[PDB]
């Protein structure tokens, strides 16, 4: 039962207003019945001794501007409290400046006042925002993918393979000095990224082949809108201005590091339990594992039979990892469900 | 902890967190195996040579349960990609789903993803404490089934349930028809996906039938372009209301049964004399097949034919219906009492199922 109704006579009259602040039917002060918030969604109840009976009317008024999560909120509390007075209260809808009379009787002398705003919206407004990104796909014996901070031509070079990842629709650019391990690489990455979220269309773009002709009309139009053609040759880097791909994967591989958090006998200890290759075989499903991958994505994996404190530390020390090392806000930290681990968490790992 | 909410849909899933507004994971309730085991969703569909492609739910119904199994898993690993042991989860059920069909969710949700907490909620209840209401009839209408649930203060009235099986699956079967003799090619399963997109965004209903027949029939400014994944671009005329018609006039698809004008009146008749009144003033529409542009004016005009003249007809139409049901999950998930009517896996592995 919620706290804030407990306390409603089950068979003595009384008079009572709620008001829904954050999902939840905050009481009003008795002293300010009447005064609402054209923002917010209420709850009235009514109960008057008429000749020996209780009669019980159950009143949700909603503002002309609340939000939809205040609505259902009083929609939903209010069969809650019919059902926990007995179900015999009758409910009645009341919009503003259409209230019914039986609403307006109650505040004729106590002054009903329609006031501007109101509390927040509970709700957490999902914007379905796509994330694209500029790739960088760089090696020699295998090639280590890298998320550039922008998405431009002075982010990329003549000597390696970039991904242009826009959700829906996958660019694979290939340098004209790229090797040949990065070509087929990048296709796997891409194609690893299109299987996890179940759809998509990979264009491979060549080097000096990006003609609206050869290319393709509309395939044009999206890459010169965020690669404009013109911007290239003052903006892109040599493959000699790119480093080496050797030394760019042995980078890559010094900085991943498996750490582990598990529960011991009640004490949690995170041990630094491998580097180097990474085998699928080291995540143990009975505890959680942080796998750091540094700037470029700190990965928590939970097993299925992992503690509650084990996964919660775990997070805490992945996040600590980012703010400690003042990380750029581009480096992510990302909870990996056993069974649901994607391509790019997998890449890290050697053997699978 | 934040909960899940899973709206498992005859044709979507619509799936997401419970305090958010809109689900995160809209997709195809589709299993494919191949004629890597299984595939769901969206990528089911684009490797749809490869394999066979089976729906798990049947006109709201849930039948095959091993391949439903996948379309959960894909759910919480793969589109939410969360570990399900962590998350209290909220399901929706069709209208009058059967006792033991509800007790083998809850088996496959406790014993195969160990979720802590969850919990079943009627689809047409959802939608109407979505529009804010607890009194209202609810019409439904999704891809595989449709549905007129009168609601009293918050609960159903069970013995004035509609249910047509007639729905967006049939529509857009109907609209391959009829464009089929216009001329065109559309009968693989793979050409149903090109149509059912055409039917989202160039159909709608009429509000007079017979008057916007002869309009189309006189001059050409009622047809519109489609561009197909060719690049061949095609005319629809007259089928753009024709096909939302079989709402109305279910004999178009070859179904003897009443249109949803009528279905939502009978069910109206079907209640108690006293509270008609505010059944007519609340209709609530839900579902994508509600999405057509019209039926709103339309539903209002064909009812207001059937009823007494001294009652008042309102149909509401809230512009983000196709996810009513699962805003409606969200809501209840947010409330501080969804602890307290939910089944935790320790009582279930006590008590059992039922
Ligand atoms: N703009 C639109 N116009 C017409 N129809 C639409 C539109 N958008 C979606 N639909 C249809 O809505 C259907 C899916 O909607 P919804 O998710 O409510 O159904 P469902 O829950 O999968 O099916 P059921 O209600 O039988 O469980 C699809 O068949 C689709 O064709
Ligand atoms: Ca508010
Ligand atoms: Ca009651
Ligand atoms: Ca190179
Ligand atoms: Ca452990
Ligand atoms: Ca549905």
């Amino acid at each position: 039962t919620d706290p804030a109704f407990r306390s409603v006579p089950k068979g003595t009259p009384c008079f009572l207003i709620w008001r829904i602040e954050n999902f939840q039917p905050v009481p009003v002060p008795k002293d300010q019945y009447g005064n609402f918030f054209e923002g917010d969604a209420y709850i009235i109840l009514s109960q008057k001794d008429n000749k020996g009976i209780l009669e019980q009317n159950l009143h949700f008024w909603l503002g002309k501007n609340s939000s939809q999560d205040e609505q259902g909120t009083a929609a939903l509390k209010t069969v809650e409290l019919d059902d926990y007075l007995g179900g015999t209260p009758v409910q009645h809808r009341e919009c503003q400046n259409n209230e019914s009379k039986l609403f307006l009787s109650y505040f004729k002398n106590k002054s009903l006042k329609y006031l501007q705003g109101g509390v927040a919206s509970g709700f957490n407004h999902v914007e379905h925002i796509v994330r694209r990104r500029l790739l960088s796909v760089k090696g020699k014996h295998t090639p280590r993918m890298e998320e550039k901070p922008e998405i431009s031509w002075s982010q990329m070079n003549k000597g390696d393979v970039f991904i242009l990842d826009l959700g829906e629709i996958i660019y694979v650019w290939n340098g004209e000095l790229c090797s040949r391990t990065e070509r087929i690489k990048a296709m796997e990455i891409a194609r690893g990224m299109r299987d996890d979220r179940g759809t998509g269309n990979i264009i491979v773009v060549e080097d000096g082949e990006e003609t609206p002709d050869d290319m393709g009309e509309e395939e044009f139009e999206v890459f010169n809108e965020y690669l404009p053609v013109a911007d290239k040759e003052a903006s892109i880097k040599s493959a000699e201005e790119g480093g080496a791909d050797e030394n760019f994967e042995k980078k890559k591989v010094a900085q991943l590091k498996l750490w582990k958090v598990a529960e011991e006998d009640g004490n949690l200890k995170i041990t630094e339990e491998a580097t180097a290759p990474l085998d699928k075989k080291m995540l143990d499903s009975n505890d959680c594992f942080i796998v750091d991958n540094g700037e470029d994505g700190i990965w928590v994996w939970t097993g299925k039979k992992a503690s509650p404190k084990e996964r919660k530390e775990s997070m805490n020390n992945a996040m600590a990892f980012l703010k400690q090392r003042n990380y750029s806000s581009q480096t992510r930290v990302t909870k990996v469900p056993e069974g649901g681990e994607s391509s790019e968490f997998k890449s890290l790992f050697k053997t699978w | 902890t934040t909960a899940l909410v899973c709206d498992n849909g005859s044709g979507l899933v619509k799936a997401g967190f419970a305090g958010d507004d809109a689900p995160r994971a809209v997709f195809p309730s589709i299993v494919g195996r191949p004629r890597k085991d299984s595939y769901v969703g969206d990528e089911a569909q684009s490797k749809r040579g490869i394999l066979t492609l089976k729906y798990p739910i049947e006109h709201g119904i849930i039948t095959n349960w091993d391949d439903m199994e996948k379309i959960w898993h894909h759910t919480f690993y793969n589109e939410l990609r969360v570990a399900p042991e962590e998350h209290p989860t909220l399901l929706t059920e069709a209208p009058l789903n059967p006792k033991a069909n509800r007790e083998k969710m809850t088996q496959i949700m406790f014993e195969t993803f160990n979720v802590p907490a969850m919990y079943v909620a009627i689809q047409a209840v959802l939608s109407l404490y979505a529009s804010g209401r607890t009194t209202g009839i609810v019409l439904d209408s999704g891809d595989g089934v449709t549905h007129n649930v009168p609601i009293y203060e918050g609960y159903a009235l069970p013995h004035a349930i509609m249910r047509l099986d007639l729905a967006g699956r049939d529509l857009t079967d109907y609209l391959m028809k009829i464009l089929t003799e216009r001329g065109y090619s559309f009968v693989t399963t793979a050409e149903r996906e090109i149509v059912r997109d055409i039917k989202e965004k160039l159909c709608y209903v009429a509000l007079d039938f017979e008057n916007e027949m002869a309009t189309a029939a006189s001059s050409s400014s009622l047809e519109k372009s489609y561009e197909l994944p060719d690049g061949q671009v095609i005319t629809i005329g007259n089928e753009r209301f024709r096909c939302p018609e079989t709402l109305f006039q279910p004999s178009f698809i070859g179904m003897e049964s009443a249109g949803i004008h009528e279905t939502t009146y009978n069910s109206i008749m079907k209640c108690d004399i006293d509270i008609r009144k505010d059944l007519y003033a609340n209709n609530v529409m839900s579902g994508g097949t509600t999405m057509y542009p019209g039926i709103a004016d339309r539903m209002q005009k064909e009812i207001t034919a059937l009823a007494p003249s001294t009652m008042k007809i309102k149909i509401i139409a809230p512009p983000e219906r196709k996810y009513s049901v699962w805003i409606g999950g969200s809501i209840l998930a947010s409330l501080s009492t969804f602890q307290q009517m939910w089944i935790t896996k320790q009582e279930y592995d006590e008590a059992g199922p039922s």
